[PDB]
């Protein structure tokens, strides 16, 4: 109000193209929700575990949740996983888990309470939306409650990563219908339990189990918004369908105001004169094209390069190839 | 004769002519122009149906009275 516009004193410095690295994602030491998306197969998810084991060095304690539907994830450490998290081999702050699609809230985290529970979930099934944030919702209060300094999502190339990034709007709107939902099935509960069970205690079930999980989802959205705390990393290849997508998906987080400034550029060709391939150079050709399409329009994102890999790398090894790759740019191939 | 009238017509002139120049672009050859143009119209866009709201909210309070 009173200062001085502080671009009067010094002029204005000029336009640096940021690091082709995720350091900045590392010195961030107020991060606990980093989301790695975009349409990716593979790369991504190689690129979301080698992310978390180099946050792992610096940090406390990391979690890898995966909503992918495919188990990626399990195949690029060369260990399987499930919904409890298990150690990684040879690191011990790495935890790592694989949620299903359905989330695997199917089952919640007397046979009277189970068939009211039951009722609910089943009329829940009629809006898929609600439902599905719900779910989410669930898995966020486990991780809530497991208390971890950071968690990194490898997150579905579809929309419902987008359902996910605004469950706690979802759950806000859909409390109607919850209450709704729960009007109708608590007096048939209690009709049916005293009538025929003389039991009444199930009806006072499933009361308080909503008056706590909100304020929960609220912090959790207050959380996502906060730059600090939240960040999106897209991943994409340098090809014109990747490059629209990615913007489309830039454009939807800027809407639900989810932060994002870093991209990655995976599957990267490039020619080396020992060992001549023509498809490659036509690959690197456009490539190239959209890359420099990329680095003008991107200009206020850290975009890491990221080379494809001969088809013989598999396993952890890739994995921690990537994982210097993506502090350190790599190198071009002529020698 | 209002400045909220005004001001919708020359949001709308400034969309159209943003509209009109992003026909000539090239998608796939000049990318990036094509994204900043879509990004303005759509801030743009964003802003007018805001202000439009905002009068049909005004214009409810008056026909149908609270």
């Amino acid at each position: 109000g009173w200062g001085v516009e502080a671009e009067e004193f010094e002029d204005a410095p000029d336009v640096e193209p940021l690091e082709p690295t995720l350091s900045n994602i590392i010195e961030q030491r107020s991060l606990k929700w980093i989301f790695v998306g975009g349409k990716g197969g593979v790369g991504k998810t190689t690129c979301s575990c080698s992310l978390a084991v180099q946050l792992s060095k610096g940090r406390e304690s990391v979690l890898i949740i995966s909503t992918d539907p495919a188990h990626n994830i399990s195949d690029a450490f060369d260990q399987k996983f499930s919904k409890v998290p298990t150690k990684v081999k040879g690191y011990d702050n790495l935890f790592a888990m694989e949620i299903d699609p359905s989330l695997g809230v199917a089952e919640l985290p007397d046979n009277m309470l189970s068939m009211g529970k039951k009722m609910m979930q089943e009329a829940m099934s009629a809006f898929p939306g609600i439902d599905e944030a719900m779910s989410y919702a669930e898995v966020m209060r486990l991780v809530k409650g497991m208390n971890f300094s950071v968690v990194v999502f490898d997150t579905a190339p579809t929309g419902h990563t987008l359902r996910l990034l605004n469950f706690p709007t979802i759950v806000e709107r859909g409390l109607g219908r919850l209450m709704q939902i729960k009007n109708q099935i608590s007096p048939f509960i209690s009709q049916m339990c005293n009538m025929l069970g003389l039991g009444d205690m199930n009806a006072d079930q499933l009361a308080s189990k909503l008056e706590e999980t909100l304020p929960v989802i609220r912090s959790v959205s207050e959380q996502f918004k906060d730059p600090e705390q939240t960040t999106f990393i897209c991943v994409c290849i340098a090809e014109f369908l990747s490059l629209y997508e990615t913007e489309r998906l830039i454009q939807e987080l800027a809407k639900c105001k989810i932060d994002t400034h870093n991209i990655i550029v995976n599957q990267l060709v490039f020619p080396d004169p020992e060992k001549p391939c023509k498809m490659c150079e036509a690959r690197h050709k456009i490539q190239a094209k959209y890359l420099d399409q990329m680095e003008d329009l991107y200009e206020d994102f850290h975009i890491v390069k990221l080379p494809l890999l001969p088809h013989e790398v598999r396993g952890a090894d890739k994995v921690n190839t990537f994982s210097a790759l993506l502090l350190e740019p790599y190198k071009p191939p002529s020698a | 004769l209002q400045k909220d009238a005004e001001q919708e017509s020359q949001m709308r002139a400034e969309i159209q002519d943003m509209k009109q120049e992003l026909s000539t672009v090239n998608m796939m050859d000049e990318f990036a122009r094509y994204a900043r143009l879509e990004r303005k119209i759509n801030k743009m866009t964003d802003k007018l149906k805001t202000h439009v709201k905002a009068r049909t909210a005004q214009l409810e309070h008056h026909h149908h009275h609270h």
